[PDB]
RNA sequence: GCCCUGCAGCAGGGGCCAAGGGUGGGGGUGUUCACCCAUUAAAGGGGAACGUGAGCUGGGUUUAGACCGUCGUGAGACAGGU
RNA sequence: AGCCGAGGGAACUCGGCAAAUUGGCCCCGUAACUUCGGGAGAAGGGGUGCCUGCGGGUGUGUAACCCGCAGGUCGCAGUGAC
RNA sequence: GAGCCUGGGCUCCGUGAGGGGGGAGAAGUCGUAACAAGGUAGCCGUAGGGGAACCUACGGCUCGAUC
RNA sequence: AGUGGCGAAGGCGCCCGGCUGGAACGGGUCCGACGGUGAGGGACGAAGGCCAGGGGAGCGAACCGGAUUAGAUACCCGGGUAG
RNA sequence: AUUCCGGUUGAUCCUGCCGGAGGCCACUGCUAUGGGGGUCCGACUAAGCCAUGCGAGUCAUGGGGCGCGCGCGCGCACCGGCGGACGGCUCAGUAACACGUCGGUAACCUACCCUCGGGAGGGGGAUAACCCCGGGAAACUGGGGCUAAUCCCCCAUAGGCCUGAGGUACUGGAAGGUCCUCAGGCCGAAAGGGGCAUGCCCGCCCGAGGAUGGGCCGGCGGCCGAUUAGGUAGUUGGUGGGGUAACGGCCCACCAAGCCGAAGAUCGGUACGGGCCAUGAGAGUGGGAGCCCGGAGAUGGACACUGAGACACGGGUCCAGGCCCUACGGGGCGCAGCAGGCGCGAAACCUCCGCAAUGCGGGCAACCGCGACGGGGGGACCCCCAGUGCCGUGGCAGCCACGGCUUUUCCGGAGUGUAAAAAGCUCCGGGAAUAAGGGCUGGGCAAGGCCGGUGGCAGCCGCCGCGGUAAUACCGGCGGCCCGAGUGGUGGCCGCUAUUAUUGGGCCUAAAGCGUCCGUAGCCGGGCCCGUAAGUCCCUGGCGAAAUCCCACGGCUCAACCGUGGGGCUUGCUGG
């Protein structure tokens, strides 16, 4: 019987969001707790080794990681268990390479190459709000991170808006609201990786979440949940998809 | 629960001692130079699988249905059992002799590289026959349509010389 | 040991057979019978599930009496009319809901001393 | 199953047949129960003796039961002291 | 304590002297004897008014009550049982 | 005519004769068999003093008779003898 | 709150003087009840009787032959 | 006296009088789907048998007799108890 | 292949059962050349007992100190820190919110990890190693002296918790929640340490949140038994409290009389649950050891300490039952971990090599450790591809003589391969030589009317039936047929079986209508109109892990196998 928490993970039990061979071996890297969830993230060693192919074993990957040759959100990361997730940026400055992490229409995560200019911005989705001592407002974002704001400007930040921020120094620019003409990118569900504009919102009673309708530029309509609709622009995108 | 076990790819008859089946299988075994009944039975099973797929797909409505239809027809054209302008009803007229004609032993005989089917089997198994570029040693390989013209003798093989005694004895037939 | 985890009978009235041991999470502890003191106050400290802390009162001398937002620290005389058990008034045992005399008058206890370490009471009108 | 021989006997064949069928009583080693077993072959009873260990199978019959013209017998001898009766009767092996 | 032996020893069998001491406990039965158990050095047999009721007991037996079986016409009897 | 007797417990005797054991009240729990009325108090088990208090029933009742519970304490023993 | 002892309930197994019927098995003894109107037509139900198949009485059925 | 009739079935035959149940026919009469089957449960139910009380002609299990028979615990005959 | 055949008669048609003929699993007889892949091998009886060796460690950049060489460098142990609660084994118990699925916690905990906002002030102490002296058969262990810390303690400040009165800034579907102000009180932090260097690396404490992992609750769903019919007495609820991390008869005091049940309670039997598997045309029947997710247990049973987490397989205490060492005073152990052994049985392997790959813990890192994992050894475990010669002439009826050829396989060797090996792959030399059996032979059912022996004996036989002196049915010889590195025997499941029948059976005479009626639940119910929209139908959102199943493409010679993608499966739940 189990007397405590788990520390291993088998390959047949790994999430579906990964590009991994499940029968080659028995063991997989269990990620460490961190910003994103388990169903929405992949460790760094798999990126270094199986996606880009800069190493064939794990010793080599650990060795490159322990020398600051790879960044995530403008920060150095030496832990091969750190979970990388959606809207995050992987940067190798020794090769001039910058990738943005996004899902497919299938539900798996990939690497979309971008430029050095767009590598310095990261969008965030406001997921909740709190009042903390000193009478200040704390925004709880979608990667599990947090931001502080003054009381005077509380009405400008709500629980589904999007905020663009310089990544390392973490300064805000270009808030984006949730309205009936905003651009959207779906992150989970059956309609993942689709994109379009908002049309209508719908609420329901006693615990059931809110729904939203969207129109793609071919003219077709589709519904999904409101917490799955990432806002990235007003009329056109601000990042590359 | 119970886990997976690998299963046979050939079927046996329901009764072992019926005169008609015995006679037919005897004739086929003799005229195609097979070693056992397993080979005959597994070719027959291939046929039956094709035939069941056709019977299922026929009159099934959707998108995966037509996808699978086209897949089946293209697979058959590639194997060499159907022409291009074919339809799903041309499958049910196929027989086992075609599957038996699509194997290396028979092709090596019909091409003039061997005097007999047994000689062709020996050549294949000893490694004197080449496909497009390769050495294959399995007389039941089910040659494709684009390879039937790339079948020759291997560079390292005595038969690859035009003056070999046995190769001359082989060309003496034609 | 105080198990405090599950019942060995179904509502229908049938019997149940424990399929596993008594876990440690499920356990309980023995009660603090907070008494009126004579010389001092007594407090115990207890480590708990997640590495946390509880404070037990065993003997009490002082209470915080509230009358409309203004608090005073006074003493505790005889206990009166505990509506939860007959013997508590006699033994002078303090619980939530108990009525106590102080230098001022009668007051009702609004706290749980076996969980908090203090006796907070509201004065009667 | 396995057991030890105690008694060698002969049984009458049912009607309308006339013959003696050779059998032995066998005391099992699992449970100690005594059963009866038929010895197949021409002369299979001479390759057997008391206190020999012998292995016991079903004889083959309707509903796992008596077969042909010897009812009352459900079992059959297969091996004698870890050798096979077929071989002992054909003459290819010997009983240690 | 001794003698003969078909007494090698351990023992057995048969006989002579010897009456100082010992020879017990339990099971069914009213029993005496007889039978049985476990021990023991061995667990002898007899007499004394079948020693001993002005010493005890009171199971058996032979009164007066009653039951069964047999015998008898019957009243009734039984060295037959309760 | 009566009281106590270590260790064993019917070895006593025709026979457990005589003596001893149990013993009041409350609660729990009680077989075979049965003429379904009984057996049955079957059997078997736990409790029981004094003090300080709290409640209930009838009643106008700090009159009277009855019924439940907690805590404290003493003794080898609380239907303490009868 | 283990273990130990004690009583009760439920349940599985082994055994026991003697007796009961069942099923098989070459050839035995006594009868001759059922199939033909089987030599008293057969059979259901209830009751009584007899070495045994069986026999009688009351009520029924035809799955009973002859005219 | 019927190959007939009434009754849920078992079963019901002299005549007259009284009480009572159900069906068919005829019907521009009344209500307006109130119906079918029915686990479990209930009511009726030949003969024979039992309990309690009466009665007892004929027939007649058991029983007893005479015959027939190798025998006859039976068929046949004469008597007879329950019923 | 949506299938039939033999058997009751002198002969016939029926019913109905027995057998044959197909597949999968376990044991087993005879026989056996070679490779590849794979989730195979003490599960069934004994969750029975275990000799030996291994299965959990790491940090010297936390601290003081000893030794060996030139303050520096190497090595050992000690204190201290994190981990040892994962992984690995098994199927006893359990008919249960244990499992599956949908939801919930506004009723809760969380060390390692991420983000943000803030802090590191002032004092004290001991004690291992080291030195002296030891005791005890051992296991273990005493006294004195000296010393340090990221060891221990204390003050302060932050902060944590309770209560009362107000304000209404936040989230949310909805505030016993968060924020602001006041008041009365209990508990109460920290290592600016280490390294490089003339600031950078690794770190300590508080708070708000998340992630990871868990605890608790609910609706639906899935065995048999009436020769088990009434059960329950903290039992069902309420008021007030205790206790828990937290709701709760979880426990306590008081008031009531409720709770479950023929739509089968209670009791008894068997049994880890699912994804899955076998079979069948399908409906359906049956099973659930091996791989994954969940649960439970560590000789039986009970109880506790330390820790974020245990009532803790390789840590503790006791009772029972077993065993071992002893100097007889006393001590120690439980393989359902890898191998190995005894015992039980019809029934299951080497006391091997390695941390190179995949992963875990520790560590700034380099790196160390791991019977997990990987790699070989033994085995008729399952699947895929092959071999035991080919050609021509002649003679017979597949064989023999003759003359040539090839080398899969075999014998020997060089490379590559591999952690090291082995095997496998490329090449070279030799040489048709190095390699077929098992069952059957009367009908069912394919194949002998041939020969010798036995003579109602001996024996065969799924069933029918042979054998009593010319035996096509026994035994053997010679021939022949089925499958073929396999072929036969025993037992179990599905199918055969429309012999369990929803699809889809039957009840005058073959098994089978209650003796007949009236009626409770329940099932089935006349025609038109209006309404609702619960069942039913369509469209769409969120869920039903992966492996397994079907198809196509691509990579290992093809294949089996692996990978990319597209579909189903998940017997369904839920929002519009």
């Amino acid at each position: 019987a189990r007397k405590g928490p788990k520390r291993h993970l088998k390959r047949l039990a790994a999430p579906t969001s990964w590009y991994i061979h499940r029968k080659a071996y028995k063991w997989a890297v269990r990620p460490s707790p961190g910003p994103h969830s388990m169903k929405t993230s992949i460790p760094l060693i798999y990126i270094v080794r199986d996606y880009l192919g800069y190493a064939k074993t794990a010793r080599e990957a650990r060795k490159i990681l322990n020398e600051g040759k790879i960044l995530v959100d403008g920060r150095v990361r030496k832990d091969y268990k750190f979970p990388v997730g959606i809207m995050d940026v992987v940067s190798i400055p020794e090769t001039g390479e910058h990738y943005r992490v996004l899902p497919n229409r299938i539900g798996k995560l990939i690497l979309h190459p971008i430029s050095e200019e767009e590598a310095k911005l990261k969008p965030f989705r406001i997921n909740n709000k709190r009042m903390v001592k000193g009478a200040k407002v704390q925004l709880n974002l979608h990667d599990g991170s947090n931001h502080l704001v003054s009381l005077a400007e509380k009405d400008a930040y709500k629980t589904s808006y999007t905020v663009i921020m310089q990544v390392p120094e973490r300064q805000i620019v270009k808030v984006l609201p949730f309205e009936v003409g905003a651009y959207v990118f779906v992150t989970q569900g059956k309609n993942v990786a689709r994109k379009g504009k908002i049309v209508e919102v719908r609420q329901f009673p006693m615990g059931w979440p809110d729904v939203v309708t969207i129109e793609d530029e071919n003219g077709e309509l589709f519904d999904t949940l409101k917490e799955y609709a990432f806002v990235i622009g007003k009329d056109k995108p601000e990042i590359s998809l | 629960g119970d886990p997976k076990r690998q299963r046979k790819k050939y079927e046996t008859p329901s009764h072992p001692w019926i005169k008609e089946r015995l006679d037919r299988e005897r004739v086929l075994k003799r005229n195609y130079a097979l070693k056992n009944k397993k080979e005959l039975w597994r070719h027959e099973t291939q046929l039956k699988e094709f035939r069941r797929r056709a019977r299922r797909l026929l009159a099934a409505r959707g998108k995966q249905a037509e996808i699978e239809r086209q897949q089946l027809l293209q697979r058959l054209y590639r194997l060499g059992l159907l022409p291009a302008d074919a339809v799903l009803d041309d499958v049910l007229s196929l027989t086992v002799e075609d599957v038996l004609e699509r194997r290396l032993q028979t092709i090596v005989y019909r091409k003039g590289l061997a005097r007999t089917m047994k000689q062709a089997r020996q050549l294949i198994v000893h490694g004197h026959i080449e496909v497009n570029g390769q050495v294959i040693r399995s007389p039941g390989y089910l040659v494709l349509r684009e390879e039937e013209d790339t079948i020759t003798y291997a560079k390292g093989s005595p038969f690859a010389k035009e003056g070999h005694p046995e190769r001359m004895v082989i060309e003496q037939a034609k | 040991a105080i198990w405090q985890g599950r019942s060995l009978k179904k509502p229908s009235g049938g019997r149940i057979i424990l399929a596993r041991k008594k876990r440690k999470r499920e356990l309980g502890r023995e009660p603090a019978n907070t008494k009126v003191g004579e010389d001092r106050e007594k407090r115990k400290i207890i480590r708990t599930y997640g590495g946390n802390r509880k404070v037990r009162l065993v003997e009490a001398l002082y209470a915080n009496v509230f009358e409309g937002g203004k608090g005073k620290k006074v003493k505790i005389l005889n206990v009166v009319e505990n509506p939860a058990n007959r013997q508590y008034a006699r033994r002078n045992i303090i619980t939530k809901g108990a009525i106590i005399e102080t230098e001022i008058g009668k007051a009702i206890v609004t706290s749980r001393p076996g969980q908090d370490g203090v006796v907070n009471a509201v004065l009667i009108k | 199953a396995r057991g030890i021989v105690l008694e060698k006997i002969a049984v009458e064949a049912k009607q309308p047949n006339s013959a003696m069928r050779k059998a032995v009583r066998v005391q099992l080693i699992k449970n100690g129960k005594v059963v009866t077993a038929f010895t197949p072959g021409d002369g299979a009873i001479n390759h057997i003796d008391e206190h020999d260990e012998v292995i016991i199978e079903g004889i083959g019959g309707p509903k796992g039961g008596s077969m042909g013209d010897i009812p009352g017998i459900r079992y059959k001898v297969v091996k004698v002291n870890r050798v096979s009766l077929k071989e002992l009767v054909k003459g290819r092996k010997e009983k240690p």
